[PDB]
């Protein structure tokens, strides 16, 4: 019974985190430039990745 | 986890016995016209028109339009689909496995992430201000249009199971895209909308003015030569085009190698198993289109922002909504004719990639999609089949010499079509034709297969 | 380059092509597929363009 | 954004070109042998203008309003060009459609007209052809008539019970509507139940009684009246019997199916007897020997013996020495020469399979493999008793005219039950030339051998039937 | 929970009519 | 939800009489047919025990069988003694005898000791030339169980060869045949006989 | 505060809409459900049966013509249940065919849960009447139906030397 209220209680806030970052456009411009400068520092991981791997790409060929 | 969630949703019930053909087609006939006539009808409350459409080469793919009640379209059953089977192939949770309770707890979590990511897309696309202003509108229209547009997306998501649970023919996805290719093609060709740009009006439609330009000009010569081929609106030569690549595709896709084969566990019985020449079936095309709507809005959404900037400028350059002078530029096809024959190197590298990333990505999915010899031909070691050759010839051998040949040279073959018929000036992009074609044919295919 | 064509033109020979009677039937069933949706769509629009200019103000 | 043109000048040319698109395709809509036979049944007139009456197809007055609406439409719209057209630097598109539409005059009522629409005839419509096309079964017999018949299957009849248990459809209802029914009943029953012989029906008069609703009785009544030639005396009932013949041939085709589904040897090898003997129109029971056409039960019942318990099929019939001229062909009595002539010349045409070879064969080796897929050929030439179509069942006592069709299948003898479902068949490969058959199943997986019983059993004709023991076998 | 099909296309007609029966009703109100 | 109807009991008779008027002649005739199957029913029951509940079909009393064994035992004696008449006499009473077997009790019991009999009986009436009474004493024979009475088919299709029908006669060996050792033999032979 | 609940009463105008709807589809289909033919000719058995005990309660009657009428009630139940289970399978196989609607296997569905019904009400009957008489009961049944039907058939066999003695007679 205390393990199915548990389970209960984390998807009520399991669908609550989703219902909240669903409605992310509507942030309070607090929180909105850390995100921003977040997610720009995952694209430049991720190009720099893509970079190595072009890179190994082309020393493999050669 | 969601258990408690289950006896909640809606669901529909499924069919007592079964369905025939007939009233399967009745079914798909009757649900495909509300889908219709809800997507013509406008909503209420809408002040602010005249707006910049965002994900604009977005509404080609998926269902919607500029304010009617079908916004929201299909993208929530979509969306979770992919997102469900990105979760599935990455292997993150125990869902795996083919038992009854466990996918039907997975249809209930797939059906409530759709509500709740449409329930969110209809909160943001109305506090965003982009049907008016919260605060010029009113604090009473507001949730009116908000239950206005959660009420239809749940009418379509809850109507998505009157065709797969089976009482429809097919799937509910790949008729709601199908259905507005052929909706555009009829509209760009008999169209009544008149577009008087001066001296004479002149009607959109293509049989229309065929018919309007030469029976109220004089010079007939210089009637028809404005009503065969004029490049500002649709005209017949274009029709003609897209009605030959139609041919030309419906022929192509007959093209099979059989091969033989007679079972082992019952001897006697022969067969065939057929590997078309389009091996996963409008799969490349469908894969290069949305990378490239995908780039394409990504540069778009850079460049309004960000337009003073080199790599931004490198990136590509936007007027008028049509990229120029950049990468997207590349990537983009050409207009027509002339616009191909001005500049040799765009059409030459727009050829080249077409074809390298069609057949790559061909090839690429040949093996997610567990199609691959390797499982194929394991699948047929399991149902029994061995190769029907001259002295026990092996199945493993022949079968990954044919396959990969055959799905490296579909790829390339499909979208040198796709190229072909995008230069040539068919009306519609060749994706939209080649989506129309093909999933017709699949679904003749199955009634073919089932009844009739 | 060249071997890659080459075993494309050996599949296109291998491969063996529909009939123009098969060919004939399933373009004529796709036409009737096409005509069936693009009309009952057109005629959909063009019913709804009055009424739509009507009901909304 | 739009604005609606108001004159005559955008909206003919579009109206006219939608108006034609439609008028001119639909004006092209508005734009194997037979037997040899000189004898003519009585009543020829009835049941010849019943088989008119059979097919009918006009295939007009569905289009012809289409037509001439679309034409006056295109008159008009051509009409209005010419008295218009004498009358008739920026960016705004119109549209082709009059003005008075979205007026403040004609836009509730438009609006009204949609909404009415769209809610009255779609629903309405969608249910007309729902409900439809649900009645009729594969069979093309009504779902109800299926159904009743259903239940009254028993475990085993064959011959006398099947015409009760047939003569309960549904057909009778719309065929017997109205004071139909009492202006018959009376006579029809007191000739049926008096006139016929306790050799044709023993006690089939008690189910005939104890029924009480004069729309199943009439017709059962009518159906043994039309099976026995009983020729009653008036005629307005003819054209119902005769038609009541081919309800009780729809109704047997049903029963047959149904029988098959259910699983038995009796009940099949009845519903077939009674297909023939509806096709043929002889009593189930009698001699098979009314086939010929100048025969009478008074010949069949001088030829065959005084009294006997078996019936001279026809094939011992035309095997005999030339003593039947003196024994039906005298001419005070029986028939006269003038007509047995015709009788032999029309009974050296009828199709006599006689199989000579029916051997299993498997496709791919020689010996037959358990649970495998067997073929087996059977092979013999068509011998009268004396992609090629056969010709037509030679039955002049019925509405519709018959192809006659062949029932292959197989059985055993122990537990007295259908192994295969029989392949029908309605063609040949062309006394006459080696014809040959085929028909795959599946073998039982097995060890031990065991025999079959396979039946040639055909419809449209009474007497024609090879029953051959044949013997599977199975080696591994 | 179940629901039979023929409801379910009922409830999609009875939401176009109430939607249109909305738009009409803010029509009179506003011609009137 | 039932359907009632106005009975009316016989005091010292325990036989019910429906009372006058189902308001038609075939509800009155079927409802009289089934009070007479409900007196034989209750006649059975107080003739068993003083307690009415029948006694489950497990056991058999053997009484009734050791008469009818010793009946069939003196008619074979009576049989082969030469005489006929007196032989098929005692063997129908023999039937009539174990007929009175009722209905609770086995039903395989009582149709192998009537398979017997009338095998018997028509054996007899073979015996005394009546070709019709031994073809359809054979018929009853081989409808009660057709499973190993080789000699029943057999004694039935020499009736019918006899007497004629050879149609008849060569259904009946096919059948015969069909079903099925001697008697296989001896099958074979009044086939080719035919 | 109109604003508020202008889209709370359309919102609720929708849902009674709905219910009202799906209260009164479910409510015809019931309906039509009930308003279908019984599948075999009515009971009389059991009408019997009943008579004999409303004549009890109005009443002297014994309970031996009250347990032949039970055994013969459950003889009729038994052929009903026998004869139900030979044509379901035969019902099932048809189906798929087409050749039959519906409506016919929704009778025979309805058929087969009133003989459970019945079939369990008349055990508990039995079980009421005497001590431990609920199985004995249905295998007397069987036999009886069994041995009946045989008796019925021998008699019909026998009844027929009569005609072929005659013909024997007039042939001689």
């Amino acid at each position: 019974e205390g393990p199915q209220w548990k389970q209960k209680a984390l998807a009520a806030a399991f669908v609550i985190g989703i219902f909240a970052i669903v409605l992310f456009p509507l942030w309070p411009i607090m929180l909105r430039q850390g995100v921003w400068y977040l997610s720009v520092g995952m694209l430049g991981l991720l190009g720099l990745f893509f970079a190595l791997a072009i890179v190994r790409l082309i020393l493999f060929c050669v | 986890l969601i258990k408690p969630f289950t006896p909640l949703l809606p669901e529909v019930a499924a069919p007592e016995t079964k369905v025939p053909f007939n009233q399967k087609l009745m079914w798909t006939g009757l649900t495909l016209l509300i889908f219709l006539v809800m997507s013509q009808m406008p909503l209420y409350g809408i002040v602010s028109s005249d707006t910049s459409d965002p994900l604009y080469w977005l509404r080609m793919m998926l269902a919607s339009n500029r304010g009617t009640l079908m916004e929201l379209g299909i993208t929530p059953i979509i969306s979770s689909g992919m997102v469900f089977q990105l979760l599935a192939g990455t292997h993150l949770i125990d869902v795996n496995l083919d038992l009854k309770t466990d996918r039907e707890l997975y249809q209930t979590a797939q059906k409530l992430f759709a509500i709740i990511l449409s329930f969110g897309q209809a909160c943001v696309h109305v506090l965003t201000g982009l049907y008016g202003q919260p605060s010029d509108l009113g604090a009473g229209i507001c949730v009116l249009l908000i239950v206005q547009l959660v009420v239809a997306g749940l009418v379509v998501i809850l109507l998505d199971e009157l065709l797969q649970k089976g009482y429809g023919l097919g799937s509910g996805i790949s008729l709601f895209i199908a259905t507005n290719i052929c909706e555009s093609i009829v509209w760009k060709a008999f169209s009544p909308t008149t577009i008087n740009t001066g001296r004479g009006p002149e009607f959109e439609g293509a049989i229309i003015a065929l018919f309007h330009l030469l029976l109220t000009w004089p010079d007939k010569q210089r009637a028809l030569r404005e009503a065969f081929y004029r490049q500002s609106l649709p005209n017949i030569m274009n029709l003609l085009a897209t009605l030959l690549v139609f041919a030309a595709v419906i022929y192509l896709q007959g093209f099979r190698v059989e091969i033989p084969v007679k079972s082992a566990r019952q001897r006697g019985v022969r067969g065939s198993y057929p590997v078309r020449l389009f091996y996963t079936s409008n799969m490349p095309i469908m894969l290069q289109s949305a990378l490239c709507s995908n780039v394409f809005l990504i540069s778009q959404m850079l460049y309004s922002r960000f337009s003073d900037n080199l790599l931004v400028r490198l990136l590509g350059v936007w007027e008028p909504l049509h990229a120029a002078s950049g990468i997207a530029y590349y990537m983009s096809p050409p207009l027509n004719f002339k616009e191909a024959l001005l500049d040799p190197v765009h059409t030459v590298v727009y050829i080249t990639f077409m074809l390298v990333a069609c057949a790559l990505f061909s090839k690429t999915w040949i093996e997610v999609s567990g199609s691959s010899p390797r499982d194929v031909a394991k699948q047929l070691k399991d149902q029994g089949l061995v190769m029907a050759g001259h002295r026990e010839q092996s199945m493993y051998k022949e079968l990954k010499r044919v396959i990969p040949t055959a799905a490296a040279f579909g790829g390339a073959c499909i979208g040198a079509l796709s190229v072909a018929s995008d230069l040539l000036g068919a009306l519609g992009s060749g994706t939209g034709i080649l989506l129309a074609v093909t999933i017709i044919y699949g679904y003749f295919e199955m009634a073919a297969r089932e009844g009739d | 380059p060249r071997d890659f064509l080459k075993d494309g033109m050996q599949f296109i020979h291998k491969c063996q092509k529909p009939d123009r009677k098969e060919f004939k039937k399933v373009c004529q069933a796709v036409a009737i597929g096409f005509v069936a949706m693009g009309a009952i769509g057109y005629i959909v629009k063009l019913v709804h363009i009055p009424i739509n200019n009507i009901l909304v103000a | 954004e739009y604005n609606y043109d108001e004159n005559g000048q955008f909206f003919p040319f579009f109206v006219l070109t939608l108006t034609g698109l439609v008028t001119l395709p639909l004006t092209y809509s508005l734009l194997a042998p037979r037997i040899k036979s000189d004898f003519k049944p009585q009543h020829d007139d009835i049941i010849q203008n019943q088989k008119r009456k059979r097919l009918r197809k006009e295939r007009r007055v569905k289009r012809a309003i289409a037509v001439v609406v679309g034409w006056a439409i295109i008159g008009y719209m051509v009409y209005l060009i010419i008295v218009t057209r004498r009358t008739a630097g920026s960016y705004s598109i119109g549209i082709a459609l009059p003005k008075l539409i979205i007026e403040e005059g004609s836009g509730k009522y438009v609006l009204m007209l949609y909404a009415s629409l769209l809610g009255i005839l779609l629903p309405y419509i969608v249910g007309r052809w729902w409900y439809g096309s649900q009645r009729y079964t594969r069979e093309k017999v009504l779902a109800a008539s299926a159904g009743n018949m259903f239940r009254e299957y028993e475990g085993t009849m064959i011959g006398g019970p099947i015409v009760n248990a047939l003569s309960t459809g549904e057909e009778y209802k719309e065929m017997l509507s109205g004071p139909k029914a009492e202006e018959g009943l009376a006579k029809v029953e007191k000739k049926v139940l008096a006139l016929d012989e306790k050799i044709l029906s023993a006690k089939d008069r008690e189910v005939l009684r104890k029924i009480d609703n004069p729309v199943r009785r009439k017709a059962l009544a009518l159906l043994w009246a039309y099976l026995n030639r009983i020729d009653l005396e008036d005629p307005v009932l003819n054209e119902e019997k005769y038609e009541a013949g081919s309800i009780a041939l729809s109704l047997t085709e049903s029963f047959t199916a149904i029988a098959l589904a259910f699983g038995n040897l009796i009940p099949i090898i009845g519903a077939y007897r009674i297909s023939q003997c509806i096709v043929q129109a002889i009593s189930p029971g009698s001699s098979p020997l009314l086939q010929l056409p100048y025969f009478t039960p008074k010949v069949v019942e001088s030829v065959e013996g005084a009294d006997v318990k078996t019936h001279l099929s026809v094939q011992k019939y035309l095997d005999m020495p030339e003593e039947r001229r003196r024994s039906l062909t005298v001419g005070p009595g029986l028939l006269t020469e003038d007509q047995y002539n015709s009788a032999i010349a029309v009974a050296k045409q009828l199709p006599l399979f006689a199989i000579s070879k029916a051997f299993f064969k498997v496709a791919g080796e020689r010996v037959v493999t358990p649970s495998s897929l067997v073929q087996l050929v059977i092979k013999g030439r068509i011998i009268p008793p004396g992609r090629v179509q056969p010709p037509l069942a030679h039955a002049p006592y019925l509405p519709r005219d018959h192809p006659p069709r062949w029932h292959i299948f197989l059985a055993d003898a122990k537990q007295g039950k259908i192994a295969v479902p029989p392949f029908t068949f309605t063609t040949f490969d062309k006394t006459f030339n080696m014809q040959t058959l085929r028909m795959q199943f599946q073998a039982p997986p097995q060890v031990g051998n065991f025999s079959f019983v396979l039946h040639m059993i055909s419809d449209s004709y009474m007497g024609f039937d090879v029953k051959q023991e044949i013997t599977l076998q199975v080696e591994d | 929970l179940r629901v039979d099909p023929v409801v379910v296309l009922v409830l999609s007609l009875c939401f176009i009519f109430s939607v249109v029966g909305l738009h009409v009703i803010a029509k009179i109100t506003r011609k009137f | 939800t039932y359907t009632h109807y106005p009975l009316h009991l016989d005091p010292s008779s325990k036989a019910v009489s429906l009372a006058t008027t189902g308001q038609t002649p075939a509800q009155t005739e079927a409802v009289e047919a089934e009070l007479q199957q409900l007196n034989a029913l209750h006649r059975s029951l107080i003739s068993l025990d003083p307690p009415n509940v029948p006694p489950p079909p497990l056991p058999i009393n053997p009484k009734r069988s050791a008469q009818i064994t010793k009946l069939k035992e003196t008619a074979n004696t009576a049989y082969k003694r030469g005489n006929h008449g007196e032989a098929v006499r005692l063997y129908s009473y023999a039937i009539e005898m174990a007929a009175g077997r009722p209905g609770w009790e086995p039903v395989n019991l009582a149709r192998e000791e009537l398979s017997g009999l009338y095998a018997n009986r028509a054996q007899a009436h073979m015996a005394q030339q009546m070709w019709p009474e031994g073809w359809v004493d054979a018929k009853c024979s081989v409808e009660s169980k057709p499973v190993g009475n080789a000699k029943g088919w057999w004694r039935g299709g020499k009736c019918l060869v006899e007497m004629g029908r050879y149609d008849e006669a060569r259904a009946w060996i096919e059948q015969a045949l069909g079903i099925e050792s001697d008697g296989g033999k001896e099958l074979a032979a009044l086939l080719e006989e035919i | 505060w109109l604003t508020l609940v202008v889209p709370f009463a359309y919102l609720g105008v929708l849902i009674g809409c709905l219910a009202t709807f799906s209260s009164l589809y479910r409510r015809r289909k019931a309906a039509k459900a009930a308003s279908l033919e019984p599948w075999f000719p009515p009971h009389l058995q059991r009408d019997i049966y009943h008579s004999l005990l409303h004549l009890d309660q109005q009443q002297r009657v014994p309970e031996t013509v009250l347990k032949a009428a039970l055994l013969r009630r459950a003889a009729e139940d038994i052929k009903r249940v026998m004869a139900i289970r030979e044509q379901k399978q035969a019902l099932a196989l048809l189906l798929q065919r087409g050749s039959v609607g519906d409506e016919l296997w929704q009778r025979f569905l309805r058929a087969e849960k009133e003989m459970e019904d019945e079939v369990r009400d008349v055990v508990a009957e039995a079980n009421s009447y005497a001590p431990n008489w609920g199985q004995v009961i249905f295998q007397s049944a069987r036999e009886m139906d069994a041995n009946a039907t045989y008796r019925a058939r021998m008699e019909e066999y026998q009844a027929t030397v009569a005609e072929e003695r005659a013909w024997w007679d007039k042939k001689r």
